[PDB]
């Protein structure tokens, strides 16, 4: 395999960097890079892919409610939701 | 009666003001303090540059009004309290070398957003001449031959390079750890090392 | 003539612990603007050299990071856009100040970065040899 | 006409220039004090008058950055040292000294020294999660023949 | 060969900005730096200025109180490092049990009427209260004088009330001291 | 308040997937080697089966976090090829500018 | 034809401000990026966070100043802080503006952490570019 003298250099040399000083299989390294690494669901990228969809929207509901938040969308949708229940289509009531 | 917009403050200022009074600190450019005519916009066929209110390309630009060359004057001026002389004994970088050796560089990130931290800050980097060490033939011979990839046989330069830890203050010990033991491992001698 | 009559200076103090060295801080400002970035190299060679230190500038090669996006919303594969994010850099080389200057300098020259350039500053740090590496153990 | 600080006085107390300045912080803080600096900060409080006063009362609390800015700033992973964070070969204790759950600890613990994201707590976590389980697992280990337990 | 390794220096957080600050001057030609720096925007009396900072105020008002009403649109923290006074208030106890906690949360939340009624409950049950605790209570009541703290929302003459339960429990309290007094 | 509930069912894939990361990742850097004996091996296995299916990292879809397409979605900056361009377009986003060369 | 982000001329009466006036291919060339960050420089993070705290600041100061943005907002990020340029017409009275001012900013101030400040530069008018 190796000289005998640089194999015993390599394994000094590995245990005082820390690195695994014993034979090892690719196989096996794999809970070293495992565990070296942080978990793909760990990290920030993951999860906390999507901002805060309900802090967003009920934020914005709230200061509408209280006046402060001119929701033009939302006010073209109330208006249009007027309009179809003077027009005479109304949602059914649930489990009749 | 409706409410009336006042002229500008421009119009009272003085041309011997003390401008950066006007500007302290950074502040986006404001038309009615900006004594400039200064004008901004692709033209229009047989047109001018917009006027400088309500231009939203004079607003667009990181203008450096606070940091006028006599601002900058005056505020070095202040700071130069807190700086200290560099020690006269070392002006050449090879006095540099002969009383410090050892070299550390550490990376510091500055960017946009409420969270300042960034991984990259953690990196140390740890450069030493091996000729600047108190090492003999066998001694350098077998430290080089531990740190490997490490050392530049080109430069006789030794770089150790620690970001295990998580901190800044954690690498450099790790680094400063690692090059103690290095050291001192050279130095010894084990049974292995004699069949060459 | 409303000037004040006396002006309080900030409180300065002297630490028996000896000063940080260093040799060199190697300030890499990144940017999207050439002319922001050129303003910015001026401002910091001006408050470098009202500071007394010793500063060189130099220009690294910008980088240029393209990516294309299909035009269309449904299907019109053959048709794309290109977009392109330009970062510039300008490298401020400071030598030979302390530790002290070297943090009112950066002090002073971050607080006033403006805003799209982001900065890297690395600081080379001079250090003697530690007790126990003088001899073995 | 002629210094009023100077002549008779009231003659009621005595030269004692030393105030009630015993420490007494080992009390709960009293509401009384507490409030009473409320009064002190409003005699002081006064609005901001330019931007640089501005930048120092964020500065002061807590909203603005200090430059020059230290990455890690408001960080300290847990008052930890370098050397806990590498060598933690010392918390494998219960794990035998040798064989393959040893070499399998040991992958582990390179792997955990090698993490620069996980705090000490974190990794003494995992390894103490490694020595529930084998010892849950003792009776498989024994039929393996693998010493444990 | 000896080189000198000059003494380090040391300073506040503040101390860059004050030098620089040391350095500018007020702006003659410039309203307070409170006020907006608009021609629309800068106030022409000084009833204006008063007016424009009491709206200011009245908005800052407004917002806190919506931010302690809902709290929990804003505890997503994203601030490195964290910020302290960035985050959302707390006025109301939690402690339900009648005990030393539930009283010292009142006190130390300044919230009168359910201190008073939880050390009523407290005396009832005959459960253990530390001297310190009712001295606290005693001086959260003396200097407010039964007065509910004023909340964002739900002269002339003596301020005291004659009866209140201040005095009460002065009268029913166990063991007085200096402080108390 | 998700815009559809395929963004809500990757929100929950998410959330279970950040709660049972440690332990998939334990369970897995056990089977993940040839050192244990294969017994040990087999119990991790049918140990790992037993979690919960949206516990599994790789169920995770990365959507546009503006109008949930699952595909034609920058990971730099989480959007859409559709909304990206329109943010673009109009000049909201620093830095991107049309590429000519 | 390219429909993004481009005005039509119609009968040459419809006034256009300065961005409005120019299609997407002329950004880099008369009209700077609207927003200012570093997230998109190369190697810098972060530039996801910054996009959706863009838009939700854009549609936040839309509605909050309903009908009294003359132009689009400027967003720029200097460390921690986050100064917001509004372009406002004078319509609405100097309380209310100065109500919104303390309001918004305390609220964005506490909602995303950092020291947010608004400047409102007030104009008679939308100013017109040019008209199609």
């Amino acid at each position: 395999s190796l000289s005998e003298y640089a194999f015993r250099m390599s394994r000094l040399s590995a245990r005082l960097f820390g690195e695994v000083t014993r034979p090892t299989n690719s196989k096996s390294m794999k809970v070293v890079k495992l565990f070296s690494e942080l978990p793909l669901a760990k990290k920030k990228e993951t999860y906390d892919w999507y901002p805060n969809h309900h802090t967003y929207a009920e934020l914005m509901q709230t200061l509408r409610f209280l006046g402060l938040y001119r929701d033009e969308h939302q006010d073209f949708m109330d208006e249009q939701k007027r309009l179809k229940k003077l027009r005479g289509k109304e949602k059914p009531k649930k489990g009749e | 009666p409706r409410r009336k917009a006042l002229p500008p403050r421009t119009e009272k200022m003085a041309v011997d003001q003390d401008w950066p009074s006007v500007y302290p600190v950074a502040a986006p450019f404001k038309p009615s303090a900006v004594p400039l005519p200064v004008r901004m916009g692709y033209p229009v066929k047989k047109g001018v540059p917009m006027a400088k209110e309500g231009n939203l390309e004079l607003l667009k630009i990181p203008n450096f009004l606070h940091l006028t060359p006599v601002a900058i004057k005056k505020h070095c001026e202040a700071l130069k309290d807190f700086c200290t002389e560099w020690p006269a004994a070392l002006d050449s970088d090879e006095k540099c070398e002969k009383h410090f050796p050892i070299e550390i560089d550490s990376t510091d990130y500055v960017s946009s957003g409420p969270s300042v931290r960034n991984p990259r800050a953690r990196v140390v980097v740890l450069r030493v001449k091996l000729s600047s060490l108190n090492l003999d033939d066998h001694a350098k011979k077998k430290l080089i031959k531990l740190v490997g990839e490490r050392y530049c046989k080109t430069t006789d330069v030794l770089t150790i390079k620690t970001d295990r830890c998580p901190l800044r203050r954690q690498n450099y010990d790790y680094a400063v750890y690692l090059l103690t033991v290095l050291y001192h491992e050279s130095w010894n001698t084990e049974e292995w090392e004699k069949s060459k | 003539v409303d000037v004040p009559k006396d002006l309080t200076k900030p409180v300065v103090t002297i630490s028996d612990e000896p000063d940080i060295l260093y040799k060199r801080l190697s300030v890499l400002v990144k940017g999207h603007d050439k002319a922001v970035l050129d303003s910015y190299e001026y401002f910091a060679v001006l408050a470098a050299k009202e500071l007394g230190i010793s500063i060189k500038v130099h220009e690294p090669p910008r980088k240029i990071e393209r990516f294309t996006l299909l035009q269309s919303v449904h299907i019109y594969k053959k048709h794309r856009v290109q977009y392109e994010m330009r970062t510039l850099y300008r490298c401020l080389e400071l030598e030979h100040l302390t530790g002290s200057t070297a943090d009112v300098y950066l002090e002073y020259i971050q607080r006033n970065l403006p805003e799209g350039v982001a900065m890297e500053v690395t600081k080379t740090q001079l250090e003697q040899l530690p007790e126990h590496i003088k001899e073995p153990i | 006409r002629k210094n009023i600080f100077t002549g008779k006085r009231l003659n009621i107390f005595d030269m004692m220039a030393v105030t009630k300045e015993a420490p007494e912080t080992d009390t709960s803080p009293s509401l009384w004090d507490v409030e009473f600096a409320k009064q002190l900060a409003t005699v002081n409080e006064q609005p901001l008058q330019n931007g640089f006063e501005e930048l120092i009362q964020w500065t002061k609390e807590g909203k603005l950055w200090e430059f020059p800015i230290n990455n890690e700033a408001g960080f300290d992973d847990d008052g930890s040292e370098f050397h806990e964070h590498i060598f933690l070969e010392k918390h494998l204790e219960s794990f035998p000294k040798q064989g393959p759950i040893r070499h399998f600890m040991e992958l582990v613990t390179c792997g955990l020294s090698k993490n620069p994201y996980l705090s000490v707590k974190q990794k003494v976590e995992h390894i103490e999660w490694f020595r529930n389980y084998f010892n849950e697992k003792k009776d498989i280990l024994k039929e393996s023949n693998i010493q444990f337990n | 060969e000896e080189v000198v390794i000059p003494k380090k220096k040391t300073w506040d957080k503040v101390a860059v900005l004050q030098a620089l600050a040391s350095t500018v001057n007020r702006d003659t030609t410039a309203v307070p730096y409170v006020f907006q720096d608009d021609p629309y925007l800068m106030p022409a009396s000084s009833l204006e200025s008063r007016s424009f900072l009491l709206a200011k105020k009245s908005g800052e008002n407004v917002a806190k109180f919506i931010i302690n009403s809902y709290p929990k649109y804003f505890q997503k923290d994203i601030a490195e490092p964290h910020i302290p006074c960035l985050m959302p208030e707390y006025f109301e106890p939690q402690i339900k049990d009648i005990s030393e906690a539930a009283l010292k949360e009142r006190i130390e939340l300044r919230k009168v009427k359910a201190s008073v009624d939880m050390f009523d409950q407290l005396l009832q049950a005959g459960t253990t209260v530390s001297l310190e605790t009712t001295n606290s209570l005693l001086d959260l009541l003396c200097y407010y004088g039964d007065q509910e703290p004023s909340t964002d929302y739900h002269q002339f003459g003596v301020t005291w009330r004659a009866k209140n339960n201040a005095e009460r429990i002065f009268s029913l309290m166990p063991e007085k001291n200096e402080h108390s007094y | 308040h998700y815009v559809d509930w395929r963004m809500w069912r990757d929100v929950k894939r998410r959330k279970m997937a950040y709660e049972y990361a440690d332990e998939r990742l334990r369970i897995n850097s056990l089977r993940k080697n040839t050192i244990l004996p294969k017994i040990l091996q087999d119990v991790a296995d049918e140990e790992i089966a037993a979690l919960p299916r949206d516990s599994c990292p790789v169920r995770i879809r990365n959507r546009c976090v503006m109008t949930s397409r699952p595909r034609g979605v920058k990971r730099r900056w989480r959007l859409s090829r559709i909304v990206f361009r329109h943010l673009a377009d109009h000049g909201q986003l620093s830095g991107i500018q049309r590429a000519t060369w | 034809k390219n429909r993004a982000a481009r005005v039509r001329v119609s009968k040459g009466d419809k006034p256009v401000t300065y961005e409005e006036a120019h299609a997407p291919h002329y950004i880099a060339h008369r009209k700077g990026w609207l927003s200012l960050h570093t997230g998109n420089l190369d190697g810098e993070d972060h530039a996801a966070e910054r996009t959706v705290e863009d838009v939700f600041l854009r549609k936040f100061m839309w509605g909050t100043f309903p009908g009294c943005l003359a132009d689009q907002l400027v967003l720029k990020r200097r460390g921690n802080q986050l100064e917001i340029c509004a372009v406002v017409l004078r319509q609405l009275s100097p309380h209310k503006y100065y109500f919104l001012v303390g309001y918004s900013e305390t609220l964005l101030s506490y909602f995303y952490k950092c020291p947010v400040r608004l400047h409102l530069q007030t104009v008679p008018s939308k100013v017109v570019y040019k008209y199609l």
